[PDB]
RNA sequence: UUGAUUUGGUGAGAGG
């Protein structure tokens, strides 16, 4: 019971079972700024249900916890306001299931999601070794103060641009967008607009629309 | 498959899921309950006069909880072979192998939603059901008697009100067939002295929706709520 | 043979059709592969992972 | 709102003491008795702390100066009180 | 501001279903606007009747089977979903199908009533094989536009229904496929004129200048509140 | 079947040549609608005036280089064309600007008539060495909609003009960049819909909000023919 | 004071 792999250093206080925690199927959504991730609403109904009974309860909708409890199994037309008004300012820590280094748990602010699928910033995908074919990734809820503030000053995805292993950038584009970039700025020996003369950056988006 | 190699035809009989004709011959076609075939007469034994009539498998439960069912794939007064396909299994079409199914794909860079590996789909694959899968699940409930009395099988459901007593008989047990979610209640199976009265009642399991297709009952010789068995 | 069999149907011979957008309604340039290939949905279905 | 804590950490220059010295100030808000010394967009109590240090008004030597001056305050309404 | 204003000349049916629509005639660039934006809202926005409710005698669920009949009760939900309905006057019909005897229902074995159309009389649903099975559902046609589902309409459905009755997902939209060429115009004056030939594909059931006269009034009071406000 | 009518929620009025009309909420699928419509109709058809033939002494072609200044011809014909200039009456009014002596020349600089003004006169044009240099530029201005370049107006024409006019790109119409975005915007049930977030930069002689009613006018009246 | 059992352990298969 002490030793090995399944001991209770190794399996019980080295690494323990968490609440206030989540997991889902990645997606892109690259929409996104790169501080903020998509989070679907059953799951952010789920993850925070003792903040959202907090602020039932600081409003006077309700009494007891018990018809907090209720509004929140029936999901009535309220609690999705109260919703948005306890994800705003309150990262959550994205975690890759095989973290290697410290790149692999990183803090987002939520954006609630139709769906049932984390929608993930897609630089961030470089840092966290995560695709998309098939992937999976846990959400932990940093739930005291210290911790939030930890999240977002420390942990937070802005703050991780460079890898710790080196002097090298972290969030370097990945594939779609240097195809475009290369696409883009590149040249053609004749093309439409060949040797003509622009006053300007803006008329040459306008010449190309 | 539009492109597909050929030994889809032989995997699909092979792998024993569609129904293929033991004796060749024409057909009666009851088929609501049974493919009703008439054996030509060289294929025919010269006692047991005989037409075969091959059961088909409706919607049922495969090992991951996907539905294995069979429809026929001939018509009425039709001549079949011996060794030919009648009714296609899961995953077959006119004897080959459908697995999933073929679709109109540009190879392009859209918008970034498909960066990695990721798919972008149009609403006309969800809207004709092209993808549609139907799960099912198995959900047993027991009334052990594990201490202090046997447990019981009534809709007289306790501390809980007429958010019981919805989806089942005058008396007790999910009825047939609703739309049933999560959080429903289908057998009422709770004990007295287990107010100390409780609720075990097999309900719904969280997240999930469907429809009440069969329930079987082989139970402790008594089961009948009031006079049903 | 491939080919032969698109130049049986009226389609191009390359394999590849001039795609406009449905958004701004104006043309890719460099005419993209458009065909039909036979996707099939695995059993790891996000409502049983959510 | 708040995108990166940057200026923030200029201003407290740990990077680790910005968290506690938020902390302190957003638990002075949270709970807490107190009332921002800033306009609020409804931004929560750790991006109005954040926002506090920022602007260069709350650091650690700010918040001791504070708590001794309520400490002072105390003492003298329990001797203006009694005596 | 030396603009014009189209029209619509000359508006040929190819077929009752696909058919092309001139307009005539457009300024200088503005060719490609009007065809991407009446093919945007010609897909998304147009109101077209379908079936919602299904109502088969004697049968609880619809994976069941039934007597006498060929496709199964999925196939029948099908079928019927794919059905092309046009009502004029009410915007919630109850149709009705009663009919026996050995060989295929068509959609022309309904019992219409005045005001509802059913354009396609080849339109099969069943294959009845005994002469003694018998089918009589009721289905039950709304209006609407857009693409609602079964699990949403799981709850949204306020007046209280009895339980019995399949739900069938709601298809809208009854344009299926839609293309805008700009020509040259040929303007006996002018050589910098277009002309946009919209080539529509629909259920049968929506009348093309109509869907445009709809298209482009949903455009104007869209337009309004740029056009009013700032 | 009722259709979604929205709130124009915001001008974040950045500059007086700045504008972020945030527009919320549409039916999915109508923010693309709008905005491509408006981007269309405002980048190649709003009616407006600027300089399109400029006649200038010393010089026989567009790679020719007069003396007393520091900047070449090419730059004096991108400072022109950077020039915004409203007509009122007329259409087809010719300019005539002179300068002489140390100092750079602006747009306050020239001589103008009773029917045009500019918009931004300490706009630069140039800049003089020579305190004995004076330069001369007969400017024309005609008034067409939206961007004509000088490469296919070179090509369209054919009259042999005198040698020292100079062609430039025509930005008849008066902004300057317009993009936007479309963003996911909540109505308490359906989180489907979508806000439009559009920016606009024009030049002078135009509020950005009056360019975009004005672009939407015009394809209003453009529609105003088949409706009911 | 208003309710309940898998973790335990084995074997097999699967995902990243
Ligand atoms: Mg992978």
């Amino acid at each position: 019971m002490i030793k090995g792999k399944q001991g209770r250093f190794r399996q019980n206080l080295l690494g323990k079972r968490v609440d206030y925690s989540g997991r889902s199927v990645i997606t892109v959504g690259p929409y996104l700024r790169l501080h903020q991730c998509g989070l679907p609403k059953k799951m952010a109904l789920e993850l925070f249900k003792p903040f959202i009974y907090g602020k039932l309860e600081l409003r006077g909708l309700a009494t007891t916890i018990k018809a907090a409890k209720k509004m929140v199994e029936r999901e009535e037309a309220v609690v999705w306001d109260i919703l948005d008004e306890v994800i705003r300012e309150h990262p959550v820590l994205l975690n890759r299931a095989p973290t290697l280094h410290r790149l692999g748990i990183q803090a987002f602010e939520p954006v609630l999601i139709e769906g049932k699928a984390i929608q993930l910033h897609p630089l961030v995908c470089a840092a966290y070794n995560a695709d998309f074919d098939g992937d999976q990734m846990a959400v932990h809820v940093p739930l005291t103060l210290e911790a939030q503030l930890e999240a977002r000053a420390l942990m937070m995805s802005t703050n991780n641009i460079l890898s710790p292993a080196n002097g090298e950038p972290i969030i370097v584009p990945s594939q779609d967008v240097v195809l475009g970039l290369y696409y883009m700025t590149r040249d053609c020996v004749n093309a439409k607009g060949e040797g003509m003369v622009l006053t300007g950056p803006k008329e040459a988006e306008r010449l190309y629309r | 498959p539009l492109v597909g190699t050929g030994m889809e035809r032989a995997v699909a009989v092979d792998s024993g899921v569609t129904a293929v004709a033991k004796r060749g011959g024409v057909v009666q076609y009851v088929d609501a309950s049974r493919i009703v075939i008439k054996v030509n007469e060289d294929e025919m034994y010269p006692g047991e006069a005989g037409i075969d009539i091959y059961n088909l498998t409706k919607y049922t439960r495969s090992n991951q909880n996907t539905c294995i069912n069979q429809m026929p794939c001939v018509s009425l007064g039709e001549p079949v072979e011996r060794g030919d396909v009648l009714a296609d299994g899961p995953s077959t079409d006119l004897g080959e192998l459908a697995l999933g199914q073929n679709m109109r794909v540009a190879f392009m860079p859209w918008n970034g939603y498909n960066f990695e590996d990721s798919i972008l789909v149009s609403e006309r694959v969800v809207q004709e059901d092209r993808f549609t899968t139907i799960h099912i699940q198995e959900l047993a409930c027991v009334s052990r008697d594990t201490k202090l009395g046997p447990e019981e099988i009534t809709a007289d459901i306790p501390n809980v009100g007429e958010a019981a007593l919805s989806k089942l008989d005058e008396s007790g047990i999910v009825y047939i067939g609703a739309e049933v979610t999560g959080g429903d209640i289908l057998v009422g199976k709770v004990t007295p002295k287990g107010s100390d009265v409780k609720d075990s009642s097999l309900r719904v399991p969280n997240g999930v929706s469907g429809t009440v297709i069969d329930v079987q009952v082989f139970t402790r010789d008594g089961v009948e709520k009031d006079k049903r068995a | 043979e491939i080919k032969e069999l698109l130049k049986l149907g009226d389609l191009p011979t390359s394999g590849q059709i001039r795609l406009y957008d449905g958004r701004t309604g104006e043309q890719f340039e460099r005419p993209v592969t458009v065909g039909y290939m036979y996707m099939l949905k695995l059993n790891h279905l996000v409502d049983d992972k959510m | 709102a708040r995108v990166t804590v940057q200026d923030a950490v200029e201003k407290i220059g740990n990077r680790f003491d910005l968290v506690l010295v938020a902390a302190r100030r957003a638990r002075q808000m949270q709970v807490g008795g107190k009332d921002p010394l800033v306009p609020e967009e409804n931004d929560k109590t750790t991006v109005i702390a954040l926002r506090e240090i920022e602007e260069g008004l709350i650091n650690n030597q700010i918040l001791d100066v504070r708590e001794r001056q309520e400490q002072q305050e105390q003492e003298a309404a329990e001797l203006q009180a009694v005596t | 501001t030396e603009f014009l204003k189209p029209r619509l000349v000359d508006i040929e049916q190819v077929s009752s279903t696909h058919a092309k629509v001139t307009l005539e005639p457009l300024e200088r660039g503005f060719g490609h606007t009007l065809g991407n934006a009446l093919r945007r809202i010609l897909l998304s926005s147009m109101p077209g009747c379908a079936v919602t409710e299904v109502e088969i005698d004697g049968v609880l669920h619809e994976y069941s089977t039934k007597e006498g009949v060929q496709e199964d009760i999925l196939e029948i939900l099908l079928n019927l979903k794919g059905l092309a309905v046009r009502v004029q006057g009410k915007d919630e019909v109850i149709l009705t199908l009663n009919k026996s005897g050995i060989g295929p229902v068509t959609a022309a074995d309904i019992t219409h009533d005045g005001d509802v159309e059913i354009v396609k009389p080849q339109h099969v649903i069943c294959h009845l094989t005994d002469e003694n099975a018998s089918i009589s559902m009721r289905i039950k046609v709304q209006r609407g536009r857009g693409y609602v589902p079964a699990s949403t309409r799981i709850h949204s459905e306020e007046d209280e229904r009895p339980i019995g009755r399949l739900l069938v997902d709601a298809c809208y939209s009854p344009v299926e496929r839609i293309a805008y060429n700009v020509e040259a115009a040929r303007v006996e004056q002018r050589t910098d004129l277009d002309k946009l030939v919209i080539e529509m594909e629909t259920n049968g059931t929506i009348d093309p200048e109509e869907a445009i006269r709809r298209a482009a009034t949903i455009l104007a009071e869209q337009l309004e509140a740029f056009v009013d406000l700032r």
